[PDB]
């Protein structure tokens, strides 16, 4: 499920 | 360099970083760590156009961790050398770093049994389970298995959350809950009828055992960033989409009855 990956902004 | 070849191009820079760890626990009946680790990797997911020079930085040494080994294309930083490594990464998937940990793990599950003896022939088996992260995250995928004595002839059991069925094939309970927030506790209790037996050895009680998935990394590491330079190309940071999925799962995570 994509709900589990977070963003890495910067 | 060996690992990737020249002239790779995507229309869409992208990036994705997988921390899987498994946490391993052997606990007394009352409490006590005899034993655990985390055995951990970084598996990185990567289309990038040219030949982009990477630095990965975590909230700890890397260069509270053991057993630490990296992929051959891993360099030490110039700046952050001690929580940072840099590299130009092979296209595509390839794992980055395996690692161990036995220092500060966050153990996801609390295990607190109670076998009271109701005459000869009965055995009350109870386990209270305890979720020990924040509130706001879901444990899935809960199995908790209770082992029963060999004669062991009929089981009645409830639980407060989820089911439970004894499998005479398995001499066990088998406790499954689709899924736990943090800071949560439930109950089992099953009422076991004990057949007569030549056995004159008291029951060797196997320990209890859990299967889990938790959305975090039990070692507690967490990525900072991962930084992207292709000098020729001139594209960086802002021009790369970059995802990270933490997945905690468990290894062998036992506890004394």
């Amino acid at each position: 499920d994509l709900l589990a990956w977070d963003p890495l902004f910067g | 360099i060996g690992w990737r070849r020249e002239g790779i191009k995507y229309r869409r820079n992208e990036l994705f970083l997988d921390v899987l760890e498994s946490v391993n626990l052997l606990m007394s009946p009352q409490g006590q760590v005899l034993s655990a680790h985390v055995s951990g990797r970084v598996v990185m997911k990567s289309y990038l156009s040219g030949m982009p020079e990477c630095k990965f930085g975590m909230n700890d040494k890397i260069v509270a961790i053991d057993d630490c080994t990296f992929h051959q294309c891993v360099r030490l930083s110039k700046f952050d050398s001690e929580r940072s490594i840099s590299f130009i990464p092979p296209d595509g998937e390839f794992e980055l770093m395996r690692y161990r940990t036995t220092k500060d793990i966050i153990l996801p599950f609390r295990v607190i049994p109670l076998v009271r003896e109701v005459g000869r022939t009965k055995l009350e088996v109870k386990v209270v389970i305890k979720s020990n992260f924040k509130p706001s995250l879901l444990a899935q995928k809960i199995e908790v298995r209770i082992p029963t004595p060999l004669n062991t002839s009929g089981v009645q059991v409830i639980c407060m959350k989820g089911k439970a069925k004894y499998k005479a094939s398995e001499n066990a309970i088998v406790w499954k809950i689709k899924r736990m927030a943090g800071m949560k506790e439930s109950q089992i209790s099953a009422e076991i009828e004990l057949l007569p037996t030549n056995d004159k050895k008291k029951w060797a009680r196997p320990p209890i055992s859990m299967n889990f998935e938790v959305p975090f990394a039990p070692s507690g590491l967490k990525v900072r960033y991962l930084k992207v330079f292709e000098p020729k190309l001139n594209y960086s940071d802002h021009d790369v989409i970059k995802w990270v999925r933490y997945i905690g799962r468990s290894g062998i995570y036992e506890t004394r009855c």
